């Protein structure tokens, strides 16, 4: 909006407001994946780090 | 208690004792108690280190 300007009542004029505007947008997205596995060979005969037997 | 004089064996003088000088010792850290006592029965010991990121 904006301020109006003066006008003479016997020299009549008129102001007008500009139209409203509309707009649109869009977005993509991100994808993440991870994988892991366990095998018996990782446990066979592996000593625990903090203990002797 | 009486002892022989300075320049004659036939006269006595009085002895008043001794004064001792003892060297300084500091032992500041030893009293903080930072270091724990961990006696062991061997001439060597081992440790294990584990890391990941």
């Amino acid at each position: 909006v904006s301020l109006l300007d003066a006008v003479d009542r016997d020299s009549r004029k008129a102001e007008t407001s500009a139209p409203e505007r509309v707009r649109q947008i869009s977005f993509p997205m991100m994808y993440f994946k991870e994988v892991e596995s366990i095998t018996p060979d990782e446990i066979q005969g592996v000593r625990q780090p903090g203990t002797a037997n | 208690m009486l002892t022989n004089s300075e320049k004659s064996r036939f006269f006595l003088a009085d002895l008043t004792g001794e004064v001792q000088s003892i060297p300084n010792t500091y032992g500041y850290i030893s009293n903080l108690g930072l270091f724990r006592s961990a006696p062991i029965t061997q001439t060597t010991f081992l440790m294990d280190l584990t890391d990941w990121d």
